[PDB]
């Protein structure tokens, strides 16, 4: 089991528990008419991050072991960047990094405006 | 030559090999019978062993007779896949071979009375669990279970051929072991239950013990003699200190040395071998030796007369209980 | 009468198209299944693996295969499944499998008056388990198998274990060398890749690794090469510097034997718990080391200081073994 | 209706060619290519390859397979795929590959109603990548794969990543102990044989090697024994028996870790990072037994010189040695 | 005129029936064989096995294939080999075979026209070779191959040698780094087992292994480290570190000479002779050791003792190490 | 597209394809090119080497001869199992593979006068004899002969397409050699007779030639700084005991760890390298040298002029029987 604490612009994401079965930390935002949408995610070991189209060369995601703990950094807003955001953990063999179903682990929603 | 290819035109036409012969309307009764032409190596760290054998299976298909101007029809093995075969597996099989060089390693035959036999020849892996508790001492039965497949025994039974002990027949010059000694096979029948129903079973258990020279030759006279060199020190006197400190040093770290490489040739185990309490002991007898030498030295300028009665009788001590232990390890150990 | 089987069974597969799945067009076809586990051989650190051997049980409806006027199950030759549909399960993690071939392919088909078919393999396959080895060797590792459709998706198969908890036997048997199987657990799911969703099995097994190897096999040796080095305190020193080169082989025997117990691990690049220990004696017997070389170097000038050093290390020495012993063995149990 | 499927199906086969391509004498057929990586098992160095595992998919158009009346995508039976035409696509520089079998032939084949072939593959392939060694263990490796058609010149076929930059996934599912992938990289062109020129797709990894097991295993000893030969300085030079012990025993330890490490790594001519340090440390060891061999030559006429140079070597042992170091770790680093 | 070839073959297999032998029910057909040995790799003794590349001919009459008309050996495409009758001949001490299949299955069927079939296969096979390790390395061994029919007993099949004493080629010319063929013999016979009596053929080859790698490698380091423990005795007895270097360097040279040879060996339970002789020059340096250990401990009070023990040591070990090099090597000569 | 499979049809009606093209009036000649594309690793132990290559066979086959739109069929390589093909084999292959992933990696091209071209991709396993008398000095010629298996010089003969040094093609970064350098390759044909009859057989010889510089600095350099330092030795006094026996013992073990060292990459051939010759040399240098050590102490207290003229005359016999042993041995070893 892992348990997943939302602090936080910089929102960080820690996470205790079970990190080395579920060792993928992806972002997710949920808009008040759309469905979950990715923005990236991080490696807790590889520390090799993945992003969005939307968010790339903006948003960035760093990851430090030593409490466990990633970070979203997002840079250059815009007013279609109101959502409520959510940390979510993805297991070994869960499938694609883009759908919100493969993740199990759900955090606390976080508002942004 | 003609006659006999329109004799099995006929006994083919028609013919459903996806039935067993009896069904719906009796058990397929199948005799069965081993001869092994070679017991191969034994291996400790996989826990399994390897055995080549004929497997000789024999069973009546009454949709198989026929009338002619011989009595048996030895044919070639590829008729084999044209008929109805027992699926036959081995439970406790790890990974087997059906050679097939030059040819498939086959043969069919078919009495006029509808009987078939079918060999074959296989390398058969096969899972040999072992206690080693008594090691290098140690006995070890190594099962081989075979039976049907997919067929319950309401359809399928195997019966060995002759009596069972007489069904299991080893090769006079048929040994590959290099560390085992083959003392006999005990055979046995019975019934294993599944999620999938109730199922014969043909077992053979084949009885190995290990030789142990290479163990002594390895392992216990190196222990042996580094006891030996330790318990050598007990006669220099007192002032040499620098040369008796180097001989129980030198010692024991021999005696480490030697149980350190006691198990880099052996499978984990979580449990004491009896080598284990061998080396233990005589690391303790080693230590003990050491330790000794350090209380004389302790009293050599104090109590001298004190330092030479423990001398003495550590030089008198010393090699008759290593004696007794010795003597009475290996009547515990080699009478089991 | 074998007749009317074999007739049943022609007709059962004539104009018979294995192109297509049962109730192609409409609602997914259930798939339940059945596992029972013949043995798991063996556990490697060094290939992040486990063997495991089991007998695989797929059930499922094809109403294009019910028959009447035979009251019985019909066990067919095993070669009848080259002509029948049957789901294209695989293993996620898996890197080597193989159905076993003698003396027949070890397959099973069974069919069912009302069109039920049971399809039975021996498999032994090797799959992948990643191992967090921060607390070897006293660690407990989680390993599990994925089972998958491969081409369906869940709009074409749905996956299901046959009778629940119950649909995985033959655990309690297992005897693991180095384990023991805590425990084991059944999971079902739906995984999304970038061509839609598939069903999902899993089963996992937690181990736990037993101690009693690693105490006969490196923790004794370090501790009674420790305890070694200070049966020097109670040697009376000379002029002979005799108790330095003692002191100096045991401190090289000692890293010997670390050498060739790492030569027997993976190679991880984060330090484990018994890297710590093993470096806890080495800092050990080399402190030990440079308090003799302090004393044989001083007690030429001042014996009874060099005396009274030896008497207090003969004190100091065992009760902060000890002392770290209790941190050591606190902290990883 | 399952009927209508199957008369749409053999329709679609009926007349079909298998050794004709897509547009067979027209222009030609454009194949696009996805990648799903699942892991890489292992890197090895000694064998100069690397294993990979990974979902393989190709999209192509072929018009003989058009149907209509059917609002569906067809899912089928892999088995199908052997009578359909598919690309002779393969892999230059493997070495060993398999379809992975069980329980079936892990294939997919989805056909698209206008015409649009889907085909999915789970590969296992042993690739060759050629290592320079010479910073080792502080290399830094570029491990590629090159897929190419083998039959079909540009005339004939065309190779495309579909999606572009997105066309290769997995990426951060390499768990690699001894390594971390930096970047990845795809790339598309033209090698032109004797027979004429051919598509190729590559897609490269760059491998950062993880420098923390060597450390632990490799360089720890060697710094440990080279320190442990400075005790010798402390000691008084009456004590020949004990210094020349010791001289001797750390020569050969030295040795024999120098002989094991070397016998554990393929055999190159050149000399690797690793193979320096290892020289120096040993050149090292030996200058302080040769010094020692001197100060015995020289103690019994000039004793104040042999004292003063003891005295000096206690200090300059191990300021050379942390120069070596700094130099040698500001080099590699 | 390919026609009329194209019509005869045609008619030849029209009628032919795989499943009988030629003159089923009649008199045995007689099959001629002959060996043309390429190489011969490996000779293991841990797996106690040796590996073999063999051209593998067979010869026999077939009257159902005689044709007339065309004056030519018909050599034919070797996949007619799956449709007509073969021998079916095989390996009784075989563990591992194949037919080499690169570029094609390496077969060759050639049909004459009085119906006699010449069918070459070209075979490697590991055979096993239970060995004899006694006199390892003066060992001599002898390997077989076992060429058995499976099915047919001697009423439907007999074998023998084509052409006498040599129907074996290639020996001669087969070179090994380890041994060397004295000679190789040619036997046929019957064997009987529960089901009948069957043709046996039988091709052995006496190997005896060459001595001189074993001479530079083990025999002559121990000599010269024996002679070596031995320079010892001729230092007087107050250099105590010169006598201390040489005993520990003998004895840790000897240590690891033997620690290197131990395990590359399978696990015999009983002793070889290179055993004996490593374990002797250990005993006779450590009871060097042990001489100078002794002459260190009463060289205070009785120097005179000393040096006359010393000068005993000087005789007496030379004078025993050539005793006992001369009962060694006539007893294993 | 029709029009392709009507051609095809009528191509494949009537074919035999157990007969060569040819049978019976002339002499198939097959074209052969070779085009290494990785020339794999060498190893000594095995004695024997891997080579990735494209095989390219062409031959004429008037029974395929059609007219159509397009000049060249490019087919799909199925098309090559239902025609004649040639039975070439590799007469020194140990196990060769035959790549089929994802599918065979075979290809045929048909041109409309009956021309056929035949590629395969291929890893052969080959063997090398070598000759390690040199070693590790000394070079090789790797060969690669194959051939038809059944068809004699009489059916089928084997033709270079072009020039014989033109058609084998060497790839450039194609290089798996680690301690070798490929300095080139010569190609022939010839005739072989064996009990069958007599066989083309086309032959490539690979010449390989050791890189030293890993021996340079791993066992030559060492071994003549041991015995320099060794004879250093001899202008040290002779109160100077232990500076003397650690030279002496600290060059003989050296040595010796250098000895054993230096057979681990090679096969256990029975006959000494010039490696070993050169190790053997030295050996007998730095021992002699602890010899005349020894008797220089044993006569130094009863007869110091003795030993002064014997270190004097050791002084001036060693550097000399050094650099004469040095020179023969380079002399003789590089020119070679
Ligand atoms: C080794 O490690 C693996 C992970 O790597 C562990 O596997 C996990 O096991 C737990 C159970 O212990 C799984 O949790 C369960 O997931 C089920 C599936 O959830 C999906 O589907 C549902 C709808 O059916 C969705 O709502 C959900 O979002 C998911 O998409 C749930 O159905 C289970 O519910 C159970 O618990 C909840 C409370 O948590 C109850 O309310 C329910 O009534 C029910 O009892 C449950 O949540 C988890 O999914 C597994 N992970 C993976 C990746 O498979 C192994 O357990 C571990 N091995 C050992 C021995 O510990
Ligand atoms: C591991 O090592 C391999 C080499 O062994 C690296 O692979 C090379 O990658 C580079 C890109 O980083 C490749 O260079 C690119 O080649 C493309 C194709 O060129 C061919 O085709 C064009 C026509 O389409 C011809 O004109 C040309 O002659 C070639 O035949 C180019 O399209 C690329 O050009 C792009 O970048 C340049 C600037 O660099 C721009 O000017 C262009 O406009 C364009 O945007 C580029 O040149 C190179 O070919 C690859 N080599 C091989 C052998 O494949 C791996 O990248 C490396 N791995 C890692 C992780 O570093
Ligand atoms: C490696 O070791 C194997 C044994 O494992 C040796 O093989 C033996 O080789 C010898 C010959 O060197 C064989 O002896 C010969 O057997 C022939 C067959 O005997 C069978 O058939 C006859 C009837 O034809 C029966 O009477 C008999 O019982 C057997 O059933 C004999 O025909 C040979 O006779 C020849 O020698 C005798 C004298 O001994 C003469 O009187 C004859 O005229 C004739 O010249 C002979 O007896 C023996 O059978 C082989 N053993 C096995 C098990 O096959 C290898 O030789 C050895 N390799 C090397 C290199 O030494
Ligand atoms: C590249 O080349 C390799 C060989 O070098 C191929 O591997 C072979 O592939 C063929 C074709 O699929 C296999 O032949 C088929 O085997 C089936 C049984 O396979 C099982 O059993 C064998 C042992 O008996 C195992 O080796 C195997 O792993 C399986 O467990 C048969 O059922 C098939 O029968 C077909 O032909 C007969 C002909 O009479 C018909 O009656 C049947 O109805 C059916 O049509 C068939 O014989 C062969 O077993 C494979 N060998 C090995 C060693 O794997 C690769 O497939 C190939 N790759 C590509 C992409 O082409």
């Amino acid at each position: 089991q892992v348990q997943l604490v939302e602090s936080g612009l910089r929102l960080s994401c820690a996470a205790s528990g079970h990190t080395f079965n579920y060792p993928i930390m992806g972002w997710f935002r949920q808009a008040p008419g759309k469905e979950r949408e990715f923005v990236g995610a991080i490696s807790w070991s590889g520390g090799s991050t993945s992003y969005a189209d939307s968010v790339k060369d903006r948003f960035t995601i760093s990851r430090d072991n030593a409490k466990n703990t990633v970070y979203l950094e997002m840079n250059n807003l815009k007013p279609e960047d109101t959502a409520v955001y959510y940390c979510a953990a993805k297991g070994r063999y869960s499938g694609g990094l883009y759908y919100p179903t493969n993740y199990d682990y759900w955090g606390q929603g976080t508002q942004v405006t | 030559t003609t006659v006999f290819t329109r004799i099995l035109d006929r006994l083919l036409d028609g013919y459903d090999n996806r039935l067993r012969p009896g069904l719906g309307e009796r058990v397929t009764e199948v005799k069965t019978d081993i001869f092994v032409t070679s017991f191969g190596p034994v291996s400790d760290h996989d826990m399994e062993y390897t055995i080549d054998v004929f497997f000789r299976q024999s069973w009546k298909d009454e949709r198989l007779k026929f009338k002619g101007p011989m009595t048996v029809l030895r044919l070639n093995n590829l008729m084999a896949s044209k008929i109805w075969t027992p699926d036959t597996f081995f439970h406790n099989g790890k990974k087997s071979v059906a050679h097939n060089m030059t040819m498939p390693n086959k043969l069919l035959r078919i009495t006029e009375d509808g009987t078939l036999l079918y060999t074959m020849r296989l390398t058969v892996r096969a899972e040999c669990p072992m206690h080693l508790e008594d090691f290098p001492m140690d006995a070890h039965a190594c099962p081989l279970k075979f039976g049907s497949y997919a067929y319950t025994r309401a359809e399928v039974v195997y019966e060995w051929t002759r009596e069972p002990a007489r069904s299991v027949v080893v090769a006079e010059d048929g040994s590959r072991l290099n560390q085992y000694d083959l003392l006999g096979q005990t055979v046995d029948s019975g019934i294993v239950q599944s999620s999938t129903g109730e199922y014969v079973v043909m077992t053979t258990h084949f009885h190995l013990k290990r030789k142990i020279g290479y163990f002594v030759i390895q392992t216990y006279l190196p222990c042996i003699m580094t006891v030996i060199l330790s318990q050598v020190s007990f006669w220099l006197n007192r002032e040499s200190v620098p040369a008796r400190t180097v001989f129980g040093v030198t010692t024991v770290l021999t005696m480490t040395t030697l149980s350190i490489s006691a198990r880099n040739s052996l499978p984990k185990v979580a449990y004491a071998t009896a080598m284990d309490w061998f080396i233990a002991v005589c690391y303790a007898f080693v230590f003990s030796a050491l330790i000794e030498f350090a209380t004389v030295n302790y009293f050599t300028k104090s109590q001298p007369a004190r330092a030479a009665k423990i001398d003495r009788l550590s030089r008198i001590a010393f090699p008759l209980l290593f004696g007794i232990f010795n003597l009475v390890y290996w009547a515990t150990y080699l009478n089991r | 009468n074998m007749s009317f089987v074999k007739e049943t069974v022609d007709k059962l597969l004539k104009g018979y198209d294995i192109r297509l799945r049962p109730d192609f067009g409409g609602p997914p076809v259930c798939v339940g299944m059945n596992i029972d586990i013949a043995s798991i051989d063996m556990v490697s650190e060094v290939n992040m693996d486990y063997t495991l051997t089991m007998y695989f049980q797929q059930y499922w409806r094809d109403k294009r295969l019910a028959y009447s006027g035979i009251p019985l199950n019909l066990t067919l030759d095993n070669r009848v499944a080259d002509q029948l549909w049957v789901p294209d399960t695989y293993f996620l993690n898996d890197k080597k499998s193989f159905v076993h071939g003698v003396t027949v392919k070890n397959r099973m088909i069974r069919l069912h008056p009302d069109g039920t078919v049971l399809y039975g393999l021996r498999i032994t396959t090797t799959a992948a388990c990643m191992m967090d080895l921060r607390r070897y060797p006293l660690d407990e590792q989680n390993c599990t198998l994925e089972i998958e459709s491969y081409g369906y998706t869940t709009d074409d198969i749905e996956f299901y274990w046959r009778g629940g908890d119950k649909a995985v036997t033959g655990v309690e048997r297992i005897e693991l060398p180095q384990f023991s199987i805590v425990e084991h657990r059944l999971v079902s799911r739906n995984v999304v890749f970038a061509t839609g969703a598939y069903p999902r099995l899993s089963l996992s097994f937690r181990l736990k690794r037993n101690i009693g190897y690693f105490i006969l096999q490196t923790y004794m040796p370090s501790i009674l090469i420790t305890i070694l080095s200070w049966v020097s305190f109670w040697i009376n020193y000379d002029a002979s510097a005799a108790r330095v080169a003692l002191g100096i082989t045991t401190v090289l025997t000692m890293t010997t034997i670390n050498t060739h117990l790492r030569e027997t691990l993976p190679k991880i690049p984060y330090v484990k718990a018994i890297d710590m220990y093993l470096m806890g004696c080495f800092v050990f017997v080399f402190l030990a080391l440079l308090e003799y070389a302090f004393v044989n170097y001083i007690f030429f000038s001042q014996p009874a200081r060099a005396a009274a050093i030896d008497r207090w290390s003969r004190i100091v020495f065992p009760f902060t073994f000890s002392l770290f012993n209790l941190v050591y063995w606190l902290y990883y149990v």
